[PDB]
């Protein structure tokens, strides 16, 4: 460079050529970090640190893998922002996205050492992703009007869902509890209101889906524990001395018996409260705020139980199950709208105690009690269970399903073969790379299933080009079967965004050829 | 208040161990030594590269040389090593086959000495199993004739032998050159050989194409006159020890000159005995002396109006390789040169190679020699290396065969044959020690294992599938094909291997299973 | 076991054990949250647990080096543990709750491998009689373990130790001068008995001797009004729970309630009032115009003990209205020791809760481990060549608990494993080994028994903890 | 100290390879040391005698 | 193998340690146990002379970081709290049993065996 | 940096973030140098955007 | 890697994927270093050293290049 320096003592100025060398190698290692997660036989991986406490835990999706490592590299920071935004859209494609991205990035690099202006690169690139994001408009299976196949394409999708998980040994049990907690909903986009609580000890097996609902609560002394028939009603106010204010009021007066009456006279006032609370005929009382000992003990000698400590999502939860309404002030009986059920007990789940909550009448959220051994397994289930909520609710919101496994991979790099091999110029040789990394997407799950990869990728692209485009590939054996009739079938929409969101990564990789750093502190 | 004594010297540096976990250590340190010298195992087996203390750069498959340079410290691993060298000293052929029967063997008896068994019956049960196997391999045995006319056998062996290697493209000229070599340095009257007259030489620069057998003597040195004639058809050898210096006693004297006459008279003298030296090499008739010091001006100018081009600084056994060639004797003086100590020499023509300033001289067409040179020529430098170490291996082969007379059917078909016949033997051993037959059996099959291992098949089908052949008819034969090939018998696709080599590995790996199982303690700072 | 902090505790079961041992190794890391779950779920076979999956993830090994799959070892390994479990519950014999000998056997097993192997007679006995006391023989379904409160004290040895069917709290009274009563009606007081203050920022204006002494006049008034509305009742044994605002008791009302002849014990938490509620019988009270109604109670001598000069105890015996609560007062010398009865104390309560949960006896020692490995090894002669190798590795792993009693009984591991598996094949299959004999006998007639849920929780433990095992190969440093 | 290892079943070159300071514990080294140059045979039977 | 962070020993190097450290602490009050015996002394840091011979108050202000020193300590005082006479002979009775006992368990015979035959004696 | 053709920067800041733009403005204000010159252009453009 | 230490202090190895990664790196950039001077319009590099006697020598051949700078 110039003799005389600009920048400050410890801040470095990569080029064109150092930093998408760096950027590149970056691009390649995170690539082949997160390879060997991704077909449904993959495996685990051990993420230890050594700050916070040795935290320990088993995670699958590279997504919590990008977000608990944490690298310097740019490059790797883009994809591992890519991977974020796209669990907290949808949640399902970041190991595929990621690999795609790093896909394109190598082929990227061979095509910059071939002397290749990048505009063109970027040009060809653009017209590819339209033409697949095309041909995937085209080949769409819209599924409504039909109960039964639509309620098979849900099974089906949920089941191609946990498969790639832990959850292969009781996927017959796991894809039908989360296809009733799915129906609980009524159609609504309610994720939050499904409860997930993870108990250590016993099988697999055991994590049974209520029916009804489960409370990890307390309920007051002298109180009935079960009760045939009540009728729940939540509250909001504070039971725990009524009096907090911006009132800055004081007592000055110049004799005991006047605060001895002062207090008799709150004491009154709590105790009509209480009274006006139980106005509405009601026996169950629950309140989200915390409970002393005086309206604890006016609640027990009427035969009222009361319930105390109550968060803000457990209220909204039992005000979705029950249909209550939460109510204060306490002075218009006619409007409150009480709850109703036939069935209140506490039952004993490993070592604790727990309110059992069953006859209700809406019903909309459910609880889900999961059973394991220690808690990595108890925590990947649930990250499991909670991605496949997730796919489950944005395939009922698009009620559109497309079959996966490799045959849209198959039918966008066709596609784009047939675009390139109609234009000239050098912009043949992008569509080219994105035709090499569709067709080599599915390789990396053909190689990590154990069988020739190279050979199932020639026999899908030879079926994929004498007019079946319907096959894909077989896990069960290492074949080639049909797609729609086996039930692997994916989702559009995450696809898209995949395919989307890959684009977009590799455009904006591609457009940087300098990096300035700063000095660090 | 038990105050502490002080026993051994320097007690708070040094640590003390008890034996199981010391025990346990050594087995899993040989567990990890087996599965590192396992992927050189085999005609599929890659090559390894070591790095010198200064910064040189081998790359070998022997198994003894990558144990030699690997330094370690572990005491264990020393033992190891030292094993693979003493079976390369004594045998030659399979230096890592040993220490990976050694670690199978430890690894088998893990299982023996946790379950609780005692060291010292599992090291009988072992050596029993061993001598069962030793007996029962010699009655399997085929023995094959030795002849100057049939080398068929020799070299069938010779390239089943270097079928590892990566001079694999041109062993089938190497096995020639080595049976050629033998054949020439056989010595049947005796039944020995001796490695000090087969002189191995090799330089870089041409291809490994032509390396090719020379029935003679070759140097590193040149003619004493650059006008001297290079080729030459009929010459005679005089071999000569005293330089072409006037005579000098090593005892301490001393010459006065008083007069003008003693130096004219010493003066005359000097180029008196010059020319009467002169006038004797010529005398005796031969046509080609060979010194061993340096010369000089006078001398080296009568020699070429002489005509008489002559070697200088060949001190070492180049002499003794001249004279056990040629014939020709060795004389101390000049005055001894006789026409009778004289050897017969056919061609004599130095040969040039590429731009470098490098002559080398090498005498051709000689009679009945007892000596051969071997030229090796590559385009690397470790290539070099790996052809000598490839060529010894071979004669070490070769010479085992001529000592032992006869050959047995190897590859993977001997060792399934010694396990099922301790199998068989262990099932009338009723007296506790039948655990370790079994285990002997099974850790003897962990080489069709690794065969089957590094070819690229499944091990335990193909093992299976060869010992029901072997179990389902009456041929000792049937091995893993390694090359697919096909078929799977041992005897048509020439697979010859040896059988006092294979006794010595199995006593060699049994005396060491033997004495680990013993050591019970370790003391280092 | 030595932490940093310089406390030296001993222990015998596994999970302490390896809570203590405080690994640094994810393989080992997940093995001490396995003992806590199956010491969460069963309570039992802590330890036997980790010694079968050990010995699958050591005989894995060979599967590992001939070239299997991991995913048709787990299926194997699935399959086998249903077979096993299926062989359990068909091997399993039925029991009700009305034999008490057998009972009195579960209790007495759990209690010959730790220190109390010498004083198990004295504790089965009392752990049985606590547990069928709290549970009722009609429907119940559970044990609930939160209702019997284990007390420790320091003195004597551990034949001293006795079973309190009441209240027993280790602090004192607040009281002098009265420590027994024979008649007295226990009554709860959650409201404090001090100077009257509101919620509110209260404060008394003086501006003449005269309000000076009002004041104070109206303060003993009210303080006196407050006894006499105490003594109305007709209560003896006051229980003032703890505040941490304002005093809960003052010097006036102390010197009242002792003149009156009232016993103090202003030293109750907030967490245990529900098992003084439904161990004594009573409700409680905070307010004045409730005491002299229904609140109140009954109860028979509740008079405090001595000990021999480490403290005062508390004892209530006999109630009006008796509960399902029990409490157990340990003893010993050092605190080791009396750490290792409660241990071994709560191990049989587990026990005995799991024996009544799920009504099903075994036999002990090794014979379900060798009749297991004996069925798994006539199995996979069935199957093809992986399947049966994976089976008959996996039934040759169950032999390391049989191994290790023979071994540590002092006599030789493989004879006795080879006469149990020779005694297994030929008609009975309930033989065990023998500890006070020294050869392999019917383990059925030692009395000698053990649960069967317990080891089926185990069992399924561990295949769950080794099929998660060949899942994961990978270890990747986090910040 | 030099990284060499010495195996020996004998006690004779077990006591002299251990190089003990201790002034009362060198008498078995003696004792060992007579018995071995005497005949040569329990050179460790003598030391648990004692 | 076996990551503990730390140090730990086998079977019969823990016994003899604490053997031998029974024996130390038996034999550090093993001069002030018949009435023909003297008197000791102890002294801190900053001067302050303790003249006594009652052995539980010796044994108290030790300060020993063994458990079985601290096991022996706890022992006297809890029979100093209970009774307050014989302190050390219980202590001295406990020494010698665990060095009889010893020589059993060095003998191959189980602990269990030896402490039922402790009990019935 | 100028012209359709022409590619973005990447900066990066101090506590680590990852900053790509293609304004020339925001890339030289985001420069930290030190020399006179520098920081004279960095004001001028700074003032015309 | 085994827990039980074999080799010496201060000696590394690689296995099969480092090795070879580590290899074909290396070749790639000695391949890479003297490409630039292959086809007949090939430029001149400059040979500079400090451990000798400021020797500075311009050369177009690879193998004086290659044996100047003394790779590792
Ligand atoms: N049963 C199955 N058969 C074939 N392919 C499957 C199956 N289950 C999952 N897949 C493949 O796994 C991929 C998704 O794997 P996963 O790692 O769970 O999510 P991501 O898309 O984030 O990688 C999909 O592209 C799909 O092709
Ligand atoms: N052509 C072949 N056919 C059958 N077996 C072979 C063949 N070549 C080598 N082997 C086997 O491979 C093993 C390894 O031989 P090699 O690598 O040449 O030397 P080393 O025994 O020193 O490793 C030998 O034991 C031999 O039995
Ligand atoms: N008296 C006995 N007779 C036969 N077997 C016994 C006896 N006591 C214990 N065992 C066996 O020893 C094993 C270990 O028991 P123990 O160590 O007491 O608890 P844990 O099972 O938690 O390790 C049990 O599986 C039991 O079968
Ligand atoms: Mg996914
Ligand atoms: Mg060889
Ligand atoms: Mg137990
Ligand atoms: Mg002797
Ligand atoms: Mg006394």
């Amino acid at each position: 460079l110039a003799p005389v320096n600009i920048f400050k003592a410890g801040a470095d100025e990569e080029r064109a050529e150092t930093a998408r060398l760096t950027s590149f190698i970056g691009a390649i290692a995170i690539g082949d970090l997160v390879k060997s997660t991704l077909g449904p036989k993959g495996m685990d991986k051990i993420l230890l640190s050594s700050g916070r406490d040795a935290s320990l835990m088993v995670t699958n999706d590279g997504a919590t893998i990008l977000k608990n490592i944490g690298v310097d590299n740019p490059a790797a920071k883009v994809l591992v922002d890519m991977s974020r935004v796209q669990d907290d859209e949808v949640g399902d494609g970041t190991t595929s996205v990621t690999v795609l991205a790093a896909e394109l990035l190598r082929e990227a690099e061979s095509l910059i050492a071939k002397k290749i202006h990048p505009q063109t690169i970027i040009a060809g690139w653009r017209e590819a992703t339209k033409a697949a994001r095309e041909a995937l408009l085209s080949s769409a299976v819209d599924h409504g009007s039909d109960e039964v196949k639509f309620r098979q394409d849900l099974m089906n999708i949920a089941g191609t869902t946990l498969s790639s998980k832990l959850l292969t040994h009781h996927k017959d049990h796991f894809t039908k509890l989360a296809v009733e907690a799915v129906l609980r909903l009524k159609g609504s986009g309610n994720l939050e209101a499904i409860h997930i609580i993870k108990k250590l000890g016993g099988s697999l097996a055991d994590s049974y889906l209520d029916e009804g609902f489960l409370l990890d609560k307390k309920i007051g002394v002298n109180q009935p524990k079960r009760i045939e028939n009540a009728k729940i009603l939540i509250a909001n106010t504070g039971m725990d001395t009524d009096k907090i204010k911006i009132f800055g009021s004081r007592v000055r007066v110049d004799s005991t018996a006047k605060v001895a009456e002062i207090e008799h006279a709150e004491k009154e006032k709590m105790k009509e409260k209480v009274e006006r609370i139980l106005k509405h005929g009601i026996n169950c009382f629950i309140n989200r705020q915390l409970i002393y000992n005086y309206p604890e003990q006016l609640f027990g000698a009427a035969g009222v139980m009361a319930i105390e400590h109550a968060d803000f999502a457990g209220v909204e939860r039992l005000a979705l199950v029950t249909g209550g309404e939460i109510a204060s002030t306490f002075d218009h009986p006619e409007l409150v709208k009480l709850g109703s059920c036939k069935l209140i007990e506490e039952v004993m789940i490993g070592e604790d105690k727990l309110i059992h909550f069953s006859g209700v009448a809406l019903g909309e959220a459910c609880t889900i009690v999961l059973r394991g051994a220690t808690q990595q397994i108890l925590d990947e289930a649930e990250r499991s269970l909670h991605d496949a909520l997730c796919v489950l609710a944005q395939t009922v919101k698009d009620s559109r399903t497309v079959y996966g496994g490799g045959c849209s991979e198959m039918l966008m790099a066709h596609a784009v073969t047939q675009l390139a091999n109609r234009t000239p110029g050098k912009e043949a040789v992008a569509m080219e790379s994105y035709a090499k990394a569709l067709r080599m997407l599915p390789t990396i799950i053909a190689d990590n299933a154990g069988y020739d990869s190279a050979d199932l990728v020639a026999q899908l692209r030879a079926a994929h080009s004498e007019g079946n485009t319907t096959a894909g590939l077989d896990m069960r054996e290492g074949t080639i079967g049909d797609m729609a009739i086996l039930g692997i079938t994916e989702s559009f929409q995450v696809k898209r965004q995949v395919l989307l969101s890959a684009a977009e990564a590799a455009e904006v990789i591609l457009r940087v050829d300098n990096i300035i750093k700063a000095a660090p502190r | 208040y038990g105050r502490p004594f002080l026993i051994i010297k320097d007690q708070d540096r040094k640590s003390r161990l008890m034996g199981l976990e010391a025990l346990k250590s050594h087995i899993m340190a040989a567990k990890a030594v087996a599965n590192t010298m396992r992927t050189s195992l085999g005609p599929n087996g890659l090559d390894k590269m070591m790095v010198d203390k200064d910064g040189d750069v081998t790359v070998t498959n022997d198994g003894a040389t990558i144990l030699s340079m690997m330094d370690v410290d572990h005491q264990i691993a020393k033992l190891m090593v030292e094993l693979s060298k003493s079976q390369d000293d004594e045998i030659g052929d399979g230096t890592t086959g040993v220490v990976v029967l050694a670690g199978a063997l430890l690894e088998e008896a893990e299982q023996l000495l946790d379950r609780g068994i005692h060291p010292i019956r599992i090291a009988d049960g072992y050596e029993q199993a061993a001598r069962v196997a030793i007996e029962h391999l010699d009655k399997i045995s085929d023995s094959v004739l030795v002849d100057i006319k049939d080398t068929e056998p020799l070299i069938q062996t010779a390239k089943t032998t270097l079928g590892s290697k990566v001079v694999n493209s041109c062993h089938r000229q190497m096995a020639e050159i080595a049976v050629n070599a033998v054949l020439t340095v056989a010595d049947m009257e005796r039944r020995d050989v001796d490695f000090e007259l087969i002189k191995v030489e090799g330089k870089v620069g041409g291809r490994l194409e032509d390396t090719k057998l020379i029935k003679g003597v070759i140097v590193d040195k040149d003619f004493s006159h650059p006008q001297m004639p290079k080729k030459v058809e009929d010459a005679k050898i005089a071999i000569l020890t005293c330089p072409f210096e006037p005579p000098k006693p090593k005892t301490k004297h001393k010459l006065d000159v008083t007069s003008v006459e003693d130096y004219k008279a010493l003066q005359k003298y000097e180029k008196e005995k010059f020319e009467e030296m002169i006038q004797q090499i010529k005398e005796t008739g031969a046509n080609l002396a060979i010194c061993q010091w340096g010369f000089d001006d006078e001398a080296n100018h009568l020699l070429l109006q002489n005509n008489l081009p002559a070697v200088r600084w060949v001190g070492g056994p180049e002499i003794e390789l001249i004279a056990i060639a040629t014939g020709g004797r060795i004389v101390p003086r000049f005055s001894e040169l006789t026409a009778e100590k004289l050897g017969f020499a056919g061609l004599v023509q130095e040969i040039s190679f590429g731009t470098t300033k490098d002559k080398m001289l090498v005498i051709e067409q000689c009679k009945n020699s007892r000596a051969v040179t071997i030229f090796i020529r590559g385009g690397n430098k470790m290539i070099i290396e790996e052809a000598k170490r490839s060529l010894h291996d071979a004669l070490c082969v070769i010479r085992n065969l001529i000592r032992d007379n006869r050959v047995v059917y190897g590859g993977g078909a001997a060792e399934i044959s010694c396990a099922l016949a301790v199998s068989q033997e262990a099932d009338k051993c009723p007296t506790l020690e039948q655990y370790a037959m079994r285990a002997f059996a099974d850790a003897l099959e962990v080489i069709p294992m690794a065969l089957s291992e590094n070819s690229g098949m499944n091990p335990i089908q193909t093992m299976t599938e060869v010992r029901a052949r072997q179990v389902k008819e009456m041929n000792p034969a049937l091995g893993i094909d390694c090359l697919h090939k096909g078929t799977n018998d041992m005897k048509q696709q020439h697979v010859i291997e040896t059988l006092i080599g294979k006794k010595q590995q199995i006593s060699l790996a049994t005396q060491m299973v033997r004495m680990i199982l013993k050591i019970d303690d370790i003391r280092k700072p | 076991i030595q932490d940093g902090k310089g406390d030296v505790t001993i222990t015998n079961d596994g999970a302490t054990i390896l809570k203590q041992m405080q690994v640094l190794h994810p393989a080992a890391r997940m093995l001490v949250e396995l003992s806590k779950a199956q010491d969460i779920e069963a309570g039992d076979g802590t330890t036997s647990v980790v010694i079968i999956a050990g010995s699958l993830l050591d005989s894995c090994t060979k599967l590992l080096q001939k070239g299997i799959h991991p995913t048709i070892i787990s299926e194997s390994f699935q399959k086998a543990l249903e077979k096993g479990i299926e062989i359990l519950t068909d091997m399993s014999r039925p029991v009700e709750l009305s034999d008490r000998e057998t009972l009195l056997n579960s209790a007495t097993t759990s209690l010959n491998s730790k220190v109390v192997s010498q004083y198990s007679s004295l504790l089965s006995p009392m752990s049985v009689n606590a547990v069928m006391k709290v549970i009722d023989p009609a429907t119940a379904t559970s044990v609930d373990l939160r209702d019997i409160k284990i007390v420790k004290k320091l003195g004597g040895t551990i034949d001293d130790c006795e079973l309190v069917e009441g209240l027993v709290l280790t602090q004192k009274v607040s009281n002098s001068g009265i420590t027994r009563v024979e008649k007295a009606k226990i009554g709860l007081i959650q409201f404090c008995l001090s100077a009257p203050k509101t919620d509110m920022d209260n404060q008394i204006v003086v501006s003449d001797y005269a309000q000076m002494d009002r004041v104070l006049r109206e303060e003993r008034a009210y303080i006196l009004n407050l006894v006499k509305q105490i003594k109305k009742t007709g209560c003896n044994v006051l229980l003032i729970q703890k505040s941490i605002l304002r005093d809960a008791l003052s010097d006036l009302a102390l010197h009242f309630l002792n003149k009156m002849k009232i016993m103090v014990i202003k030293d109750i938490e907030r967490e245990d009032i529900e098992f003084i509620c439904k161990t004594i019988g009573t409700k409680p009270v905070a307010h004045i115009d409730q005491f002299t109604a229904d609140m109140l109670g009954s109860a028979e001598l509740a008079e405090e003990v001595n000990l021999n000069g480490s403290g005062k105890l508390l004892k209530i015996t006999g109630c009006a209205s008796p509960g399902k609560t029990v409490t157990i007062v340990v003893r010993g010398s050092n605190k080791l020791v009396i750490e290792e009865a409660e241990r071994s104390i709560h191990d049989a309560l587990c026990v005995i809760r799991c024996l009544v949960k799920k009504r099903a006896l075994i036999a002990g020692g090794g014979a379900p481990e060798i009749e297991l490995a004996l069925r798994l090894t006539e199995y996979s002669r069935t199957l093809s060549g992986m399947e049966s190798y994976c089976v008959r590795a996996f039934a040759d792993a169950m032999e390391v608990i049989p191994s290790t009693l023979a071994e540590n009984a002092g006599l030789n591991p493989i004879s006795t494993v080879t006469e149990l598996r020779n005694r297994h094949a030929q008609g009975e299959k309930t033989a065990g080994i023998n500890v006070r004999k020294g050869g392999i006998s019917n383990i059925l007639e030692e009395l000698v028994v053990q649960p069967l849920l317990v080891s089926v929780s185990a069992l399924t433990l561990a295949t769950e903890t080794v099929r998660s095992i060949l899942k994961i190969d990978d270890v990747v440093n986090t910040r | 100290g030099r990284g060499k290892a010495t195996i020996s079943n004998d006690g004779a070159t077990i006591l002299k390879l251990l190089d003990v300071v201790h002034p009362a514990a060198k008498t078995l080294v003696d004792i060992a040391k007579s018995q071995d140059a005497e005949v040569g045979d329990g050179t460790t039977s003598v030391t648990l005698l004692a | 193998p076996l990551s503990v962070f730390g140090d730990r020993s086998t079977g019969e190097t823990i016994r003899s340690q604490n053997v031998m450290a029974a024996a130390s602490i038996a034999n550090i009050v093993k001069s002030s146990l018949g009435p023909v015996g003297l008197d000791k002394m102890l002294v801190d840091d900053i001067g302050d002379v303790t003249i006594t011979n009652d052995g539980a108050t010796i044994l108290k202000l030790l300060e020993v970081e063994h458990p079985a020193a601290k096991v022996l300590c706890e022992l006297a005082d809890l029979q100093d709290k209970e009774v307050g006479d014989g302190t050390t002979s219980v202590v001295i009775i406990a020494a010698e049993l665990l060095k009889n006992a010893d020589e059993l368990v060095k003998q191959k015979i189980h602990p269990t065996s030896v402490i039922s035959g402790y009990r019935l004696a």
